[PDB]
């Protein structure tokens, strides 16, 4: 996933 | 990889009318409680701008005309009433799995009325024939919509593979397109034939139009 | 003000190397992942690589894997893309971008302005300009058109004006097409009323700064 979109 | 399929590829919309763009994935984009799909708008000569993030959340500063929806593999961006500044190419991108992949892009066009092209034919110049090559150009001027068929015929022989087409962006004033098609031949191959014609088929024309010439008048 | 400023692009032959740099200001560089995204001329966006804020996690796209290397120097708040074994299809504008940053329940996203990388084996060449003249019969129907064929130049761009930039109405300068020779080609046409034909004279002004060439080709019928 996108790390800057905190999962 | 994950394949992002956008539809449609071209979207002509009159200002004030709604627009809808879809984005399809070949694999679910869910991770946790979010769908990892973002919507971007890129205007010519500018960097892409975030419109919708995580499928349905409007980015800061984006006007209320923009909204996003969908889940799993099907997502939709909607403009309730398009305005002049929303024209451009829209991209979706998934970030649930690397490699990140973009859609092909959806070009939102200006829906004007139908306009027939003005067709012009240009023989190769005498200067260029002194280099060994001949270029024949066919001009389609100020037409709409974009869909148009240009065919080259040398002595009633349909050409294939030795021509290239190039179309301008929609004109900022009248929202029309213009198209050029260049037939490239050697100087020897050019002088072996006499009649050169480009045949144009377009919606604004009731019947195809042919403009031609003969070598040396 | 956040700013992502790219540099290091330009022209290189196939098999050569370039190193792109993206210096991030007004932004806590060390805390976030960064991406490289490229866009071939007229084509779409293609994701290239990602490096996480840790620095130990990084990924590259299949098309560039083994040739490009993403890296970061947190001490200078700068992102890098080392481009080795360059290929023609690597020609594109390259953007550094964080992509989506989602934290404290708000979504933000920052992009650089992009830097152009052109990969080609051709030598710099100024263009040849050949007139495209109408038939004298094609000018009777009120308006008449004429233009210029800009052939065999490298690299992009060329700029084309009409009468030294005075004439702008009805001018369409077409996107260049990369020929099989590795040289670009375009045409620029302009429709003008057949009346001012004898009265005045229309000239196209082609300018190719990479070759320090300027050409003015008068365009007239028959």
């Amino acid at each position: 996933a996108n790390p800057n979109a905190n999962p | 990889d994950i394949v992002m399929t956008q539809s449609p590829l071209s979207l002509p919309v009159s200002p004030g009318e709604p627009a809808s763009i879809s984005c399809r994935s070949t694999q679910s984009l869910i991770f946790g409680e979010h769908n990892y799909l973002d919507w971007y708008l890129q205007k010519p000569g500018q960097s892409p701008q975030l419109l919708i993030y995580l499928a349905s959340n409007r980015a800061s500063g984006v006007p209320d005309r923009f909204s996003g929806s969908g889940s799993g593999t099907y997502f939709t961006l909607k403009i309730s009433r398009v305005e002049a500044e929303d024209f451009g190419v829209y991209y979706c991108v998934q970030t649930v799995q690397v490699p990140y992949t973009f859609g092909q892009g959806t070009k939102l066009e200006i829906k004007r009325t139908v306009a027939a092209p003005s067709v012009f034919i240009f023989p190769p110049s005498d200067e260029q024939l002194k280099s060994g090559t001949a270029s024949v150009v066919c001009l389609l001027n100020n037409f709409y919509p974009r869909e148009a068929k240009v065919q080259w015929k040398v002595d009633n022989a349909l050409q294939s593979g030795n021509s290239q087409e190039s179309v301008t962006e929609q004109d900022s004033k009248d929202s029309t397109y213009s198209l050029s098609s260049t037939l490239t031949l050697s100087k020897a191959d050019y002088e072996k034939h006499k009649v050169y014609a480009c045949e144009v088929t377009h919606q604004g024309l009731s019947s195809p139009v042919t403009k031609s010439f003969n070598r040396g008048e | 003000e956040v700013q992502l400023l790219e540099s290091g692009g330009g022209l290189e032959q196939p098999g050569g190397s370039l190193r792109l740099s993206c210096v991030v200001s007004g932004f806590t560089f060390s805390n976030y992942a960064f991406n490289w995204v490229r866009q071939a001329p007229g084509k779409g966006l293609e994701w290239v690589a990602i490096i996480y804020r840790s620095g130990s996690r990084m990924y590259h796209a299949d098309s560039v894997k083994g040739r490009f290397t993403i890296s970061r120097d947190d001490s200078k708040n700068t992102l890098f893309l080392q481009m080795n074994n360059l290929r023609a299809e690597d020609t594109a504008v390259y953007y550094c971008t964080t992509l989506l940053i989602y934290e404290s329940d708000v979504g933000v996203d920052f992009w650089g302005q992009g830097t152009l990388v052109t990969v080609s084996s051709a030598s710099t060449k100024g263009p040849s300009v050949f007139p495209l003249a109408p038939s004298s019969k094609s000018t009777s129907g009120g308006t008449a058109a004429l233009g210029c064929l800009v052939k065999d130049y490298f690299p992009e761009p060329v700029t084309v004006s009409w009468n030294s930039g005075a004439l702008t109405s009805g001018v369409h300068t077409f996107p260049a097409v990369l020929q099989s020779s590795g040289l670009y080609s375009l045409s620029s046409v302009v429709t003008v009323p057949s009346s001012s034909l004898g009265t005045q004279t229309y000239i196209c002004n082609v300018n190719h700064k990479p070759s320090n060439t300027k050409v003015d080709k008068k365009v007239e019928p028959k």
